[PDB]
């Protein structure tokens, strides 16, 4: 549960990040996938090398849903219910591997923010993104 | 676990630039910030119901120093972890009854300590050195309860 | 994030236990300081024997809040709010000792419920006891 | 994990009783429905998309009951339960990447089987006899990973 000091935090560091949104979330898929290998077998169908053009086309796609989910802070369920579709559903992913990619954007995060990154921001970040993982693996659609 | 030489240099390179003290502070702030429950096991440290509260207090500072030296002996011993950190793994395990689960987190909070501080050199491949001896230091830590 | 389905199953099943919760949920107690000893730490203001007053009546106070949550499906934040301040802000519980308590829940039901212990009913109320641990848990309020 | 004479005498006294195939069905199917995820691992089997489909899949009860076969060798092992599950160690974490949360989560699947069948022997102290030999279980087949 979100406190609406943590949705405050989440949306003014959302904002801040702002257009770079895409090429985080890429860095954070590289990372994932280069600390924890066995999330590749999700990405089979595509090149998942260091810099490549399907892993920043991914990152857009990731990053714009994160986009929806930090506009529906009240309603997470509703906004992302075709996603759950997708990652529970379809794909069956384990959720590990959300562990895994979280941990990877909070680690990109602060490589780039730095004292901007603040505890506070951290946790609220990391309750966010724990929201954001445990609907994508619900069944409730 | 078993780190491959080019692993062990990843993260011994970087160990070479790193403020172990700082480091320790940030990632034990952390810890208790974002993980509340944390707490619980050092209330005698004083007032830890803010961020602010926590992110200045000097038995915060002091301990997150201890812990990161104790990680930096482990980085001399990376082929016995487990011999290593028996004491205290009687002493986390046996005594204190810290979940296992937990020194996995304080790993994850010295990562982003690293990240934060060290950007340029905190590589996509070096941080994946970093989370399998983050890893092998839990496990070790944690080896009396199996 | 429970279906409406799920909401169904716990209601029913709930419903079925009736006078009996405080009765399964004492047990639940006590298998849990028995098969985890290390979440007797929390309990050592109270008798803890198995079958002791003091869990009967412990047993009773953690039914009736389920009992709340059964009645509030939709938003449990709010409904469980002055709880989570008790086990999140005053007490600080580890969430594993949570995980440990509702397998024990489960172990209970199972075991006086039989063949109506459905795999559909039991996974609509694991989905329901994790809930109510995320929500007991945070501090949002 | 060590297991006192007690807790071994309390585990080997209702496994006596127990039916291994259809504790072993129940046991799979459940951690099928229960933790859909799991069911990646499975696809070969037929449908598993309903509780309906798994808990009538006959590749479902046979595995089920092939694990609980494995399970039971274990509890003749129990001083070398590392020795015992290496081979499957192997199989599970290098060949299948199997997450080893969902190892804990199928031996408590075990014991929420044996709850459901031996309501009377299944005392709280026996349960947490169980507890220690899932755990145990768990750990060995996880070795591989450390
Ligand atoms: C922050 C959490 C995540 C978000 C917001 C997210 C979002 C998305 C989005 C927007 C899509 C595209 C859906 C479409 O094109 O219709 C997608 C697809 C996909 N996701 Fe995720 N995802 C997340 C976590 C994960 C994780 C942890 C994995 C596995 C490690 C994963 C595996 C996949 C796969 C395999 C696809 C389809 C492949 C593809 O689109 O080319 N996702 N995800
Ligand atoms: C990287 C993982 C960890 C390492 C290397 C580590 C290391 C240490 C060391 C070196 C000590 C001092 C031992 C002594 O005084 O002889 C200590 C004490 C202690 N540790 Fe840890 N620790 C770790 C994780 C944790 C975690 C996750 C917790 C709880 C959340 C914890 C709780 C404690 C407590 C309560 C003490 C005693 C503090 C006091 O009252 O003086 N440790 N640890
Ligand atoms: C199903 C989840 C749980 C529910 C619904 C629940 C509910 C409750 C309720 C209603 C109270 C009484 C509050 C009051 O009297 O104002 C309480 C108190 C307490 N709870 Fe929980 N609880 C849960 C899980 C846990 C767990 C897992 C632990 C620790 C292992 C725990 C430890 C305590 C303690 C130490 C108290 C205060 C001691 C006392 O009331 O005598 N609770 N809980
Ligand atoms: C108590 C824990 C477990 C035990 C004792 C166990 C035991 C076994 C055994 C005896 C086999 C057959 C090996 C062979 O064919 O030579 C097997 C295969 C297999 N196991 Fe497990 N297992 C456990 C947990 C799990 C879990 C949690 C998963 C995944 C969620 C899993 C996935 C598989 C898969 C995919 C196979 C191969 C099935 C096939 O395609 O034929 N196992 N296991």
């Amino acid at each position: 549960v979100l406190s609406a000091a943590d949705k405050n935090n989440v949306k003014t560091t959302w904002d801040k990040i702002g257009g770079h949104a895409a090429e985080y979330v890429a860095e954070g898929l590289t990372r994932m996938f280069t600390s924890f290998p066995t999330t590749k077998t999700y990405f089979h169908h595509i090149d998942v090398s260091p810099g490549s053009g399907d892993i920043k086309a991914h990152g857009k796609k990731v990053a714009d849903a994160l986009t929806t989910a930090v506009g529906h802070l009240d309603d997470l369920p509703t906004a992302l219910s075709t996603l759950s579709d997708v990652h529970a559903h379809k794909l069956r992913v384990d959720p590990v591997n959300f562990k895994f990619l979280n941990h990877c954007l909070l680690v990109t995060l602060a490589a780039h923010l730095g004292a901007d990154f603040t505890p506070s921001i951290h946790a609220s970040l990391d309750k966010f993104f724990a929201s954001v993982s445990t609907v994508l693996t619900s069944k409730y659609r | 676990v078993h780190l491959t030489a080019a692993e062990k240099s990843a993260i011994l390179d970087l160990w070479g630039k790193v403020n172990v003290g700082e480091i320790g502070a940030e990632a034990l702030g952390r810890l208790l910030v974002v993980y509340p429950w944390t707490q619980r096991f050092f209330e005698k440290f004083g007032d830890l119901s803010s961020a602010s509260a926590i992110m200045s207090n000097a038995h915060v500072k002091s301990h997150g120093a201890k812990v990161l030296a104790s990680f930096s002996e482990g980085l001399k011993h990376l082929q016995d972890l487990k011999g290593t950190f028996a004491k205290l793994s009687e002493l986390h395990c046996d005594k204190l009854h810290v979940d296992p689960e937990n020194f996995r987190l304080l790993g994850n909070m010295i990562v982003i300590a690293l990240a934060h501080h060290h950007p340029s050199e905190f590589t996509p491949c070096t941080q994946a050195a970093f989370q399998k001896v983050t890893a092998g230091v839990a496990n070790a830590l944690a080896h009396k309860y199996h």
